[PDB]
Formats: C-alpha cells, sequence, structure tokens
C-alpha cells in the first residue's frame, strides 16, 4: 500500500506524519517496526520532535533513519557489515595506483592522469556512476556508442567514458569481494530487504527528500514491495503522473519524483492513496509569508498590498556588518519579542564565505 | 538564462574555458589562483635559486 | 538621560535559557547528532 | 558462528576468538530457559527517551527542558508473569564471582533502569525484574 502526501511547502505534511508516528505509538507501543526515512541532516530533528509529547516522551516501535542507517540496520542482520570499509580517499590512493599502469592506454586523458587534482575529479564520478546504477560495462557499452559516429564532442566524449571505464573496470576488480565502498551499501540493502522480515509488515515514511538517485530509487520500490504500507511526503502542487513537469516549473524537482514514484507503484500493483494539503499551516499567522510563497512562481504576480512587519530585505556594508547587524536582531528577538535561540536559523548559499567570521 | 549566461570579465571567461578544457593542456583541475603578492615572492624564490 | 533606564537592564540581562544551551540535546548510552 | 561469517557479520578472527561454551551456558541457566519458552520475545532493541535535563546533569539546576538519552536493550521477553530485561556483558570477572556481584551491580546499576524507565514511560507498561549474564564463568545477577 502506497500513500502519496503531497502539499506545498508549510502546509504541515511533516507535523501530520509526526503526529500520525505518535499516536501509532501510544495505540500499539510494542507494534510492527515504523521507519521514518528522512535525509541524513534531518535525522535528528524529527528524533527529538517525535519523542516530544506529554504523553510518552520518547519511542521504541519507530526509528528515524537515513539511507545508511537503514541500510547499516538491515545489514548488521542480514549480512555485509564485517566487511571493510574504504574511505573516499582510500579510494583515490587506489586511483592514482590505477592511472599510473593503466595510463597509456587513456585516448584523451593521457596528459591530465599526472596532475593530483585528476584523481579527485575520477573517484567524484564513479560515486555518481554506481549512485545511479551504471556498471562498468554499462559505460563501456555506451563509450563504444558514440565511437564512429561524427559529431566532434562525442567522439571527444566517447574517449573520456572509454579512460573512465578503464580505471572503473580496474578498480572493480581491485575491490572485488574484498573491500566494501561507500556508495555499496545502498545496493547492497536493496537486495537484503526482501530477506529482512522485521522490515514486512513495517509502516514507513518518507519526507524531506526533493529528489532520489536510482539508487536510492532501487531501495524504495524494493520497501513498496515487501513493507506493508509506505507514505511518500512530497512539496509540490498538484502533480500529474502522465507527464514530467517542464523545465521552468518550481515543483519540477518534487514533480518529476512523484511521476516515477507513481508510475512505479502503478506497475507494482499497489493500493494507492492521495492526501493533497491545501490551506497554509506554517504561515496562518503570517499573511506576508503566507503570500510570498504563494505568489512565488506566477510572472502574473499581485503585490501585496499589506503593511510590512514579518519581511524585510537588509542591505550591510560587508558580511562583518551583516553578521553583526544580524547578531543584535537575534538579540532583539530573544530579549525584547520573547523568542528563544533555537527559534532561529541562518542560511547561506555559500556557507564557507561567513562559516569563520560567523 | 541570465544567470547561466557568459557575461564578465575576459578573466572570469578565460577562467571557465580553462575549467572545461584544463586536459588539452597541462593544468591540474582544482587549479588555484594565486594573488599577484605569493605570486611575485614565488617569483622571488625561483629567482634566488 | 533619555535611555538611561533601558541601557541599564539591558547590560544586566540574561538569558533565561542559558544554562540549557551547552547541553548536547542527544546522548548515546553503548551517528555525529549525538554524545556519550 | 559459522553462518555469520559466511554473511559477513563475523571477522575471521572474531570467529576464532569466540568462546561456544561461554554462550551455550546461557540456555542452560533459568534465565535462558526462561527465555526460550516464552510468549514473545525481541532482541537489539532501539530506543530514546526524553528526560528533564536535570534527572542526568545535576550539575546545572535551572532548566528542565527535555534531552533525548537514547541507547539499545539487549533483549526484552514476555512470560505468563510479565515483562522482562535481559543483557549479555563480557566483563571480566573470575581472576569468587560473590565479591564481583556487588561491582558489577553498580557498574551497570545507573544504565538498566534507564533501560527499564525508557520501556515503562514509553510503553506505558511495567519491568519486572532485570538479569545480567556474564561471558566469564557464565554466571547471572538480578536487579
Amino acid at each position: 500500500g502506497a500513500e502519496f502526501l503531497v502539499g506545498r511547502s508549510g502546509s504541515g505534511k511533516t507535523k501530520l506524519i509526526i503526529n500520525s508516528i505518535q499516536d501509532e505509538l501510544r495505540r500499539a507501543p510494542f507494534g510492527k517496526p515504523i521507519i521514518f526515512l528522512v535525509p541524513d541532516q534531518m535525522t535528528f530533528l524529527m528524533e527529538y520532535e517525535l519523542a516530544k509529547t506529554p504523553d510518552m516522551g520518547g519511542m521504541i516501535r519507530a526509528q528515524v533513519f537515513s539511507f545508511s542507517r537503514l541500510a547499516w540496520r538491515v545489514l548488521q542482520h542480514t549480512g555485509g557489515m564485517s566487511r571493510p570499509f574504504l574511505t573516499s580517499t582510500g579510494v583515490q590512493m587506489l586511483l592514482r595506483k590505477l592511472i599510473e599502469e593503466h595510463k597509456q592506454e587513456f585516448k584523451v586523458y593521457q596528459k591530465a592522469s599526472d596532475k593530483s587534482g585528476f584523481t579527485a575529479q575520477v573517484e567524484r564520478m564513479l560515486t555518481e556512476f554506481k549512485r545511479y546504477c551504471l556498471e562498468p560495462e554499462d559505460i563501456r557499452r555506451m563509450a563504444e556508442s558514440g565511437t564512429a559516429s561524427e559529431y566532434r564532442g562525442e567522439r571527444v566524449l566517447s574517449e573520456k567514458l572509454h579512460d573512465l571505464s578503464i580505471l572503473y573496470q580496474q578498480m572493480e576488480k581491485s575491490l572485488a569481494d574484498q573491500y566494501l565502498h561507500s556508495e555499496d551499501y545502498l545496493t547492497l540493502l536493496a537486495e537484503h530487504i526482501p530477506l529482512a522480515e522485521d522490515i514486512k509488515g513495517a509502516h514507513i515514511y518518507v519526507d524531506g527528500f526533493y529528489q532520489f538517485t536510482p539508487q536510492e530509487f532501487r531501495v524504495l520500490e524494493q520497501l513498496m514491495v515487501h513493507a506493508e504500507h509506505i507514505t511518500f511526503s512530497l512539496t509540490a502542487d498538484k502533480p500529474s503522473y502522465e507527464r514530467e513537469p517542464h523545465e521552468l516549473e518550481l515543483f519540477r524537482m518534487t514533480g518529476k519524483t512523484y511521476y516515477r514514484l507513481h508510475q512505479k507503484a502503478k506497475e507494482l500493483n499497489l493500493d494507492i492513496t492521495y492526501k493533497e494539503l491545501s490551506g497554509t499551516e506554517r504561515h496562518t499567522k503570517t499573511p506576508e509569508l503566507a503570500h510570498l510563497e504563494a505568489q512565488y512562481e506566477a510572472r502574473p504576480a499581485i503585490p501585496y498590498a499589506e503593511k510590512q512587519e514579518a519581511l524585510t530585505v537588509m542591505q550591510a556594508a560587508n558580511r562583518r556588518a551583516e553578521l553583526e547587524g544580524i547578531a543584535r536582531e537575534i538579540h532583539a528577538l530573544v530579549r525584547e519579542k520573547g523568542y528563544r535561540y533555537k527559534d532561529v536559523a541562518i542560511l547561506a548559499r555559500q556557507p564557507e564565505d561567513y562559516k569563520d567570521m560567523v | 538564462l541570465l544567470n547561466r549566461a557568459s557575461i564578465s570579465t575576459l578573466h572570469s571567461f578565460c577562467l571557465q574555458v580553462l575549467k572545461k578544457y584544463y586536459y588539452l593542456i597541462d593544468l591540474d583541475p582544482g587549479f588555484r589562483i594565486a594573488d599577484q603578492t605569493e605570486g611575485e615572492l614565488i617569483g622571488d624564490e625561483v629567482l634566488d635559486e | 538621560f533619555a535611555f538611561d533606564e533601558k541601557a541599564r537592564e539591558q547590560l544586566s540581562w540574561t538569558y533565561p535559557h542559558q544554562e540549557v544551551t551547552q547541553i548536547r540535546t542527544k546522548q548515546s548510552v553503548s551517528d555525529e547528532y549525538s554524545g556519550r | 558462528v559459522h553462518r555469520l561469517y559466511e554473511k559477513e557479520l563475523l571477522t575471521e578472527e572474531q570467529k576464532d576468538a569466540i568462546d561456544i561454551e561461554e554462550i551455550v551456558q546461557f540456555f542452560h541457566t533459568e534465565i535462558g530457559g526462561q527465555l526460550i519458552g516464552a510468549k514473545w520475545k525481541d532482541r537489539e532493541i532501539p530506543f530514546s527517551l526524553a528526560l528533564p535535563a536535570k534527572e542526568i546533569y545535576p550539575d546545572a539546576h535551572e532548566a528542565d527542558e527535555p534531552l533525548l538519552v537514547q541507547g539499545i536493550i539487549d533483549c526484552l521477553y514476555e512470560t505468563e508473569d510479565g515483562l522482562y530485561l535481559l543483557a549479555y556483558k563480557s566483563d571480566r570477572i573470575e581472576g569468587g564471582f560473590e565479591g564481583a556481584a556487588p561491582i558489577l551491580k553498580k557498574r551497570y546499576e545507573t544504565q538498566i533502569q534507564l533501560y527499564t524507565k525508557a520501556v515503562e514511560q514509553i510503553a506505558k507498561t511495567k519491568v519486572k525484574g532485570c538479569a545480567l549474564y556474564f561471558f566469564d564463568g557464565g554466571h547471572i545477577l538480578t536487579l
């Protein structure tokens, strides 16, 4: 059974999920496992919220997992954890050894093989190849699809893929059976899920994800099969499952993922249910922010006709003045308006610029 | 497209080029651009050698 | 002066919940978000 | 032990390092037999328990915001009597055990209460008695 819970940002999805798991803890404390699957950075946040109840103040039946911890768990049972683990640096070290010997076979990167920054670039590309379920053989396949067709840029491309294919297929052979890749757990999890039984008859919730890698995808649809119930929380606006979103619509990401998921659940003949959240939950007391969220996309955007309080833009002489000015604001909020530090959050597109100063 | 468009100093363009075709010449991707100071300080060193 | 009273209290202010600001939220007993 | 090894839940060394007797012994103890025969059972049970900050840190006395104490209950089993707790400890004892018991009791004294606390508060049931097993000599003590 698959449930699609969708709506715009601040519609109350996450709360709705938290409360449910909580009542479910309230009703059957020792019931079948409840798996809350969120992004890695959202884990500790939900752990604190779930356990926040007057009744229980904690949980046993329910657990908060990222794709990693979930894999780690299922594996401490189904097996594979005693297998040695390789760090990204350990892979690069291996790679640099490979680039050496197989160097002379490169059709393009022969000159770039030397540079120490080329090992990190390959390591990142191979990582991406696993996450997207593309084996060395696959890369090999593609590498010769662009071979002997004349679009310069295609030829060049097929050459890179050829070189990568080598280092790739040569890494696989050096890691065969005796070493474990960081991105190997998800594939290992996906194929161990079927015979992991304590996840059978289990209710699971996914939330906080905009997209899913083919590898992560391979885990979800394998959960859709063996799990009793699964709910997908997606931030979007009445997405369609017959068409992928156009390039220029706000919910391209989440809308895309819904479409795929829904189709996978369709071919997998599951009982499907829908929940569309319309009204605002987060912004009911804040009209401005409620407007910003609603009119964010439309070019035929209606100007907000009301007073300014919640929303404000501000310019500083420099990042110091900026942080230093925000620092006093936070103090004004806590001391005057009676907030708590835990209610404030400051975001930076490039945190590296403010990190030191902050 | 304004964010993906090429509008910048010539140096800013050159950088985009180097990043893309670095493998044609001898240049380490992730290469760093030294300010005119440390660069000169390196000149002084190699010179003395 | 006009602000003679406010300046006095803000410099003598304190964070009511301060003594909990340094305490780790999660604490394990035997994930980078917890402590021992 | 070998199945684990095959499935890679045990390193080649870990395998050779296991003392089978000390493992089989438990199931010959009373607690063991009880664990076997039961209505319900589960192991490796993860939990998170919200507590007032004070309950752990006495030092600071003012703020009572709840913090999360998280752990894993080794074993829980249910009989026609009630719910029982089980934990296996590899502590070194024999080197009698009569004198070690008091010390061991106080070593895991705090931990076990948090376990039962977690169960009692969260599950809204109660834990009657708790057993600890020790691989060295294959002993047992109740709290």
